[PDB]
């Protein structure tokens, strides 16, 4: 948090104005969970390979 | 039921008249009479949706 | 006898904190349901419309449902009529009042199946091994007619003759039918009928430690900053001369 | 509610010096400190705290223990014999 | 700060007790619970009205209106659960606001400590009726064993018993009652919450030192708003790892079976947060001396401010004391751990030790302990 | 309490218990003294009215720092405790004529 | 008297920039704010989900 | 009670005081006892016998 | 010790409202309504706890609870119509406080008069969820009509007309959910009047003259309590009028039946109380523009005070704005007559003709009326 710096330009680009520092809180909060959901998600299936429905949904259906 | 005019139905509270099909001939109706989603799998059967 | 014995803890696919359940042993747990249990056990709570997307396809759990007549209320003449069963159908009751529950057993009444793993200490522990128990009364011990030995029943005298035995059904993927094969299978079931939340309540879990691992070492930032004023505060008392 | 700062109490000659929470570091000798600290908190509070649990766990494994113990058969199959 | 501010005759002065309100710098974290507590009780109403708009109180559809909350309404089942898990927190949140008063000495503002045994006295009623609504064989006989309790009351006991049970047992006369009291004494617990805070704002907050903090004062918004968001959020941590990783922990397994009149479970008891008060109750074999017992030792709590001996006021500076104060909060367990058991030799000597210790602490030797440190400091 | 200083001791003298109890009281190791954690109650209140200027100002800061030092969970060095033998009551004089003065008042109510 | 008052030394919980006391305050202050305000959008970020 | 201490000027107070308090313990009786028609009590009076 | 000094440092100081706080001395009896209203509050929260004591939300068992209500519950047929007959005398002592601050030019408290408007809107809003909890074709279809008009908002209409029914359709889904919302919204109200006070008691009160009475304010305790208490009696005489001799003289006959969502009922209508914005409308043909005008009708309060033209507050010394009031009334009488009649030839001129002369004299002709006036007085 020094002399050119990652955080001064984040700070004096958003969070200088308080208007703008709610629109990084609100597309933040856009971005993150899309991501958090895919993110998170992909550890379940991963802990659980071949247990849930999906993992097994292939066998039917026509598709087996 | 079917004690109607212009299509046999009537609406006794405020006043519609329908056709066979449910189209308004009077009353402050907006929108035409319902239809639902057409579908076969039996010619004795029929599913509403 | 009466007597306590503690259930082993058996380890099963979903024992861990984020573990999930095993559909493909629920599909099979079911099959164990709908060939012995249902017999002359009921299940209520559970329709053929809540096995779709957990054992069983859409069209799999209609063909299911189908296959079993069910009452469709008055008809135009005001009477019964009988009529296969739809998804929406509530797994059949054997028997229509616990009085002719107990008439066709010994007068035991078999438990609702939908929530006993549970309504019972030891969940799904002491149900398979209430199951695969069944063993020859000590010397000393005289059970009248109608009445078994099962040390993991409180009171070691149950009315159940032995439900599962070896090659009792048979299973649609081609897994063996043994004893324990059995009795783990409907186990598993068992508990999806009394927790269908389960999977969810663990992909919710895994979300939470993730969400609150992160935001209580921030949280606990803010607290540390506002409060860094007061934490770094020096007094100094000067009185007059 | 009647009562707020301006007329709390009376105090005379008393300096005090804070910082801005920005020019200062939020966590500053954490562990350096902070855990000689409750090794020092606990040891203080450790012979007020700990005695009275100890003893709970002690009636928890002796009330257990005769429990079971009860309900466990003893050999008194004399006096009828064969 | 944009002006002079105009105005100021509106509820935003009302508002200056959580933001301008003078607090002690010193407090601990054991005074997030003050806050917990409020968040516990508007949570318990936002959950319980959710509930209430799918749980009818019928016997023939009370328990199968559970089954359909969580197996039927969508996200129904976790809101279930807080709601079950929650006054569990509710009650863990509501024992360590007496046990910090107990040993900070907050029982002196008399005012304060006194609608704060009728707080407790409300929630304690509210969660044994709540427990009543699933109807599910710990319900019915959980309320039957308790209620059945009031037949000991003389000239009174049978006629207030029935008008209770409305008619001569448990039945759906008296489940459609809990739950329309079990609705309505929530936001009574509200009002009296406001009114518990209107005694205290009145002299404030008590460090635990002990001594008047009026000259280290600080503003409450900047500095206990996010004291108390953390402390929310350890609340909100405790209450969903139960939910979420073991939702029928601490409920008992024989709840899930459907009321039956006819059948006794094996084992009949309450919530673990009665379990105390059934020890104490059980430790006598008289009918009228058990539930006085039991009622003595929820209302000792406001006994306790004319037992003050001590020149000081807190615990902190007084050894004796808190030798006596964790011997009282193991002996407390102790009389949790013994309700949860059944009634047979090891526990019957257990239980009437540690009910009789529990009393005799609180009026003798916590009194003693303060007599005693007296002589020790020449006052 | 811990272990009394002569081997273990059950009730050895007068004061060396109360030097003992004192070390374990811990308020000198906030830098407070013994009349500076009284209850104050209607008649304390009215006897710290009366101190004087120099005393009631140092008492102030005693409680100020002291608050300070509760408020980050830590206690004064080894050398800046107060001594029980340098420990004096600053208020036990004027508690006593407040005690005076309210006998007095009361049993005048009750002849 | 008063010009007796010293502050005392601070630099046990001063940030590492600002540390030193010949270098201006103004370099660092940016991101000084910077840092404290990303702890503050990050856990609205958490709190929004 | 009605007082404070064990004192002469306080007796003078409780005994002055007495007879109010004897007559106010008349209305937690027959008060009572007149919300729910106290059966015992309602045998002894002759009008409402 | 001083007796005027009471025990302030508790509730009392906020009871020196009731008792010390001044009051004009002219007060007619048209504000007695205010401290009505408080009663009526206060009486439907007691009959209806009561009634939730017997009354079971399920579709199946909804109607007939209410028939054992009244046919087996010792007198439980009293309170049932008690609460049926409090909610007309709510609306009775409604309406009239609405009229006493368009007469008295009370809406000058704006602070006041908009949380009266948010008072207005809480009870309308839980008469109507209340009125659905019988369950008798006149409930299930009176709901019908009204929670379909939602369906008629543009591009989120039928997301939440599903959203409030629980379903397709009105069922025993919505039907449990307004139980639930039934209870919570009285507790509500209590706590918006105590801030509907709050913004009163700053101002004071205002009286017939319509200027300010600081210089002849009396103490409320022995004048107003007592005239009050009067007006008390007046409000139970009435009540219990409509109760013991003409229970059903309001409700519609037709509440009787089942509920049969296949069968309609010969007229539907709601409530008299809300008869007058059903008739508008029922003015315009259009399906947007009537739950519009609807809305507009009752939201039109807020907007009154912003119509203030004339130099003088009360109506008393405004001859021409009278006539109007009246005016307005009498229009007001005619769209409660015309709500619950048919819709035919001679209803649809006139309920167009009352509905357009309503919002005509609040937004046009009262407005002229004060500018005329106000010429008229050299000022
Ligand atoms: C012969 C008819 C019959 C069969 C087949 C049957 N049950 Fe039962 N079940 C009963 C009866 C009768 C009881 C009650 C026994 C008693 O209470 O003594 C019972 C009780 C139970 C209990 C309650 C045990 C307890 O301690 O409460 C469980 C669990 C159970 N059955 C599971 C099963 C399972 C799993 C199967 C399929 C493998 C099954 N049952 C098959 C008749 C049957
Ligand atoms: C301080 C406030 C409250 C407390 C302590 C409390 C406590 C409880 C408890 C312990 C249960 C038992 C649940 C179980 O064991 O499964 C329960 C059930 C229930 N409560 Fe409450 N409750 C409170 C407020 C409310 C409110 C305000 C409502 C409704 C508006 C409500 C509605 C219900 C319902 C419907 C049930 C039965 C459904 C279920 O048990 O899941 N509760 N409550
Ligand atoms: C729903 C129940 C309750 C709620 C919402 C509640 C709320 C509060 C709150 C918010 C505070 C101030 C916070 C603080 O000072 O830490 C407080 C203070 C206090 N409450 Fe309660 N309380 C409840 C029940 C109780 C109970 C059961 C007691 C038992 C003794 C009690 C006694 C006190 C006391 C003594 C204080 C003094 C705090 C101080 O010393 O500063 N309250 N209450
Ligand atoms: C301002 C408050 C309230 C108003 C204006 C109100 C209004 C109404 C109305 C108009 C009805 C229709 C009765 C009929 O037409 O037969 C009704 C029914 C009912 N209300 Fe309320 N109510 C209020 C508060 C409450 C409360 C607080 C409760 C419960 C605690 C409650 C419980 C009931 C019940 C159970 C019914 C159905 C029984 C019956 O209709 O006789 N109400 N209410
Ligand atoms: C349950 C509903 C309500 C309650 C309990 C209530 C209560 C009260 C009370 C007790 C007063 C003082 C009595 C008086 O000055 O005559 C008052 C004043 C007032 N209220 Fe309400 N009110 C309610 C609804 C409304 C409504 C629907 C309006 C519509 C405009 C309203 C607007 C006012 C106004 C303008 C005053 C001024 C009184 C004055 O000028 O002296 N309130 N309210
Ligand atoms: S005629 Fe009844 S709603 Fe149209």
């Amino acid at each position: 948090m020094v002399a050119p710096t990652l955080t001064a330009r984040l700070y004096s680009l958003l969070f200088r104005r308080t208007s703008t520092f709610a629109l990084t809180i609100v597309v933040g909060a856009l971005f993150f969970e899309r991501a958090f959901d895919q993110g998170a998600d992909a550890i379940y299936e991963h802990i659980n390979e071949g247990k849930l429905w999906k993992h097994i949904k292939h066998k039917y259906e026509n598709k087996e | 039921a079917n004690a109607g005019d212009f299509g046999g139905y009537y609406c006794p509270c405020h006043g519609s008249h329908y056709d066979a099909s449910g189209r308004i001939r009077k009353g402050p109706a907006p929108l035409n009479l319902e239809v639902p989603s057409y579908e076969f799998t039996s010619d004795d059967m029929v599913i509403v949706g | 006898s009466d007597l306590e014995l503690h259930p082993p803890s058996y380890p099963w696919s979903h024992r861990g904190l984020l573990s999930s359940l095993d559909h493909t042993s629920i599909r099979r747990g079911f099959q164990v349901y709908k060939q012995v249990c249902s017999s002359c056990h009921s299940m209520d709570y559970v329709a053929y419309r809540h096995l779709v997307g957990v054992c069983y396809t859409e069209d799999e759990a209609k063909a299911l449902a189908e296959e079993v007549e069910v009452q469709d209320g008055p008809n135009e003449d005001g009477e019964m009529f009988m009529r296969p069963g739809k998804l929406s159908d509530y797994f059949p009751k054997p028997y229509p009042n616990p009085e002719a529950a107990r008439a066709a057993n010994n007068g035991a009444l078999p438990p609702d199946l939908s929530y006993i793993v549970r309504a019972r200490h030891g969940g799904e522990d002491y149900v398979f091994s209430l199951l695969t128990g069944y063993c020859e009364p000590p010397t000393g011990v005289s059970l009248r007619e109608g009445l078994y030995f099962n040390p993991y029943f409180p009171g070691q005298a149950i009315g159940m003759a032995p439900p599962i035995y070896n090659e009792v059904l048979e299973f649609d993927d081609g897994t063996p039918a043994t004893m324990s094969q059995v009795a783990k299978d409907v186990c598993t079931f068992l508990r999806w009928a009394a927790e269908p939340e389960h999977d969810h309540r663990k992909r919710m879990g895994l979300k939470m430690l993730l969400m609150m691992g992160l935001l209580l070492p921030l949280v606990y930032a803010m607290k540390r900053h506002k409060w860094s004023v007061l934490k770094s505060r020096k007094l100094a008392y000067r009185p007059p001369k | 509610m009647g009562r707020q700062f301006g007329h709390l109490t009376r105090v005379r000659h008393v300096i005090t010096y804070s910082l801005s929470p920005f020019e200062q570091r939020a966590f500053p000798h954490y562990f350096s400190k902070g855990i000689p600290n409750v090794l020092r908190r606990t040891r203080a509070c450790i012979l007020r705290v700990a005695p009275p649990f100890v003893a709970f766990y002690l009636v928890y494994t002796w009330g257990t223990q005769e429990f079971e113990k009860s309900k466990r058969k003893n050999p008194a199959a004399y006096e009828n014999d064969r | 700060m944009t002006n002079i501010r105009k105005s100021h005759p509106l509820m935003k002065i009302v508002n200056n007790a959580f933001i301008d309100l003078p607090a002690p710098s010193n407090i601990s974290s054991w005074w997030n619970f003050g806050s917990l507590l409020g968040i516990c009780l508007i949570l318990q109403i936002l959950t319980g009205l959710f509930l209430a708009m799918h749980y009818t109180s019928d016997t023939t559809t009370a328990f199968s209106s559970v089954t359909h909350i969580c197996r039927d309404v969508n996200y129904g089942w976790i809101i279930r659960y807080m709601h079950a898990n929650g006054a569990s927190m509710f009650f863990i949140c509501l024992y360590m606001h007496v046990g910090r008063g107990l040993y900070y000495g907050s029982y002196t503002f008399l005012e304060t400590w006194n609608i704060g045994v009728i707080l407790l006295l409300t929630v304690m009623a509210t969660a044994f009726m709540g427990y009543v609504l699933p109807w599910g064989q710990m319900s019915f006989w959980g309320a039957t064993v308790i209620t059945n309790l009031l037949s000991a009351i003389p000239y009174i006991g049978t006629n207030l018993v029935e008008w209770i049970w409305g008619g001569f047992s448990v039945d759906k006369a008296t489940l459609t009652r809990f739950f329309a009291f079990h609705f309505i004494l929530p936001f009574i617990i509200m009002a009296i919450a406001m009114v518990h805070l209107l005694f205290l704002h009145e002299t404030g907050s008590n460090n635990p030192t002990g001594i008047s903090s009026d000259v280290d004062k600080i503003p409450f918004h900047p500095y206990y708003t996010i004291k108390d968001i953390l402390g929310a959020l350890l609340l909100i941590l405790a209450l969903m790892l139960l939910v979420l990783f073991a939702p029928d922990l601490l409920g008992d397994p024989d709840n899930y079976t459907p009321a039956n009149p006819l059948n006794t479970p094996p084992h009949i008891k309450p919530e673990w947060y009665f379990l105390f008060a059934y020890a104490i109750l059980r430790s006598i074999p008289n009918k009228l001396g058990g539930v006085l017992a039991l009622a003595f030792s929820i209302l000792i709590l406001a006994l306790i401010p004319l037992l003050h001996t001590s020149k000081q006021r807190s615990m902190m500076f007084r050894p004796l004391s808190q030798c006596l104060f964790w011997a009282l909060v193991a002996d407390l367990l102790t009389l949790t751990w013994i309700g949860g058991q059944p009634v047979e030799h090891p526990y019957i000597t257990i239980g009437q030790l540690a009910s009789v210790l529990y009393f005799l602490l609180i009026l003798v030797l916590m009194p003693t302990a303060g007599t005693i440190e007296n002589k020790l400091l020449k006052w | 309490m811990a272990g009394r200083p002569a081997v273990s001791a059950s009730s050895r003298w007068l004061e060396g218990i109360r030097k003992w109890y004192y070390n374990a009281a811990g308020f000198n190791k906030l830098g407070l003294m013994r009349d500076d954690t009284i209850h104050e109650n209607d008649d304390v209140k009215e006897a710290i009215r009366r101190l004087p200027e120099n005393l009631y100002d140092d008492r102030v800061f005693r409680i100020k720092r002291a608050l300070d030092l509760s408020m980050r969970q830590q206690i004064l060095p080894k050398e800046q405790w107060t001594k029980y033998e340098e420990d004096k009551s600053y208020l036990e004089p004027y508690l006593k004529e407040v005690i005076r003065e309210r006998k007095e008042r009361e049993e005048w109510a009750k002849k | 008297s008063h010009t007796d008052i010293k502050v005392p030394d601070f630099s046990d919980y001063r940030r590492p920039e600002v540390l030193d006391s010949t270098k201006s305050s103004k370099e660092s202050s940016e991101a000084r704010k910077g840092f404290s305000y990303l702890v503050t959008a990050t856990t609205t970020v958490g709190v929004a989900y | 009670m009605l007082t404070r201490f064990l004192g002469p000027r306080y007796r003078q107070l409780a005994r002055n005081w007495v007879p109010t308090a004897s007559l106010w313990g008349a209305v937690g009786a027959v008060g009572l006892v007149w919300a729910t028609d106290w059966r015992l009590i309602l045998d002894w009076v002759p009008y409402i016998n």
